[PDB]
């Protein structure tokens, strides 16, 4: 292939890595929402009561 | 207790994550024009 | 406009794609950091007494 | 009873998707070693 | 020096950036996995005492 | 209860952040050399 198009393949690859990160980050705000949760309905009544 | 509530933070985040995929789509799209 | 200035732009569309996901992970370190403080601030203390 | 919480299964996704971009980088790294 | 070799050094700058960011993420992983852990060997049990 | 700590962890992220970052400011500074 061209020189040209290796550096599009290569930044297409790029792209579907942060893509990933983006999915990753997804679920880390997920992860943490959770949490939050977790402790808002389990712990805190807990406590209270 | 007041509840633990860090919405600010995570919907700040939601909100830059929709930026980041319209980047990547832009870039894509110029790719595609290649 | 040509290969080369697309490619050019390309890359320049996908670092600003991970400027906004380095953002997002300066926030995912403040989100955290306030879950450490709540639970230190007012979980702790409330199962000490 | 209290339950613990268990966010694993999220965490490992994040992990497995962490992977999928480690393996995107590792290609297109290849393809510039092709120029 | 030639507008392709430009390009790919461009490229290969934007994947070691990610390439941080992709440590960042496994780090985030830590931190919240603590944070887990910490909830289910310390609060839990104290809360069930 | 000892308190929960992971700050170590939080400032090795946003060191390793800020690396990230000097990247994408090289990456964008070749382009410019176009
Ligand atoms: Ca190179």
């Amino acid at each position: 292939r061209s020189d040209i198009e290796k550096l599009k393949e290569a930044i297409r690859d790029t792209n579907k890595a942060v893509q990933s990160v983006q999915s990753s980050i997804g679920n880390l705000i997920v992860a943490i929402k959770s949490v939050q949760d977790y402790v808002n309905k389990e712990i805190v009544p807990s406590i209270a009561r | 207790l007041d509840p633990i509530d860090i919405s600010i933070v995570l919907n700040k985040i939601k909100s830059q994550l929709e930026e980041s995929k319209e980047w990547i789509r832009r870039s894509n799209k110029i790719l595609d024009s290649i």
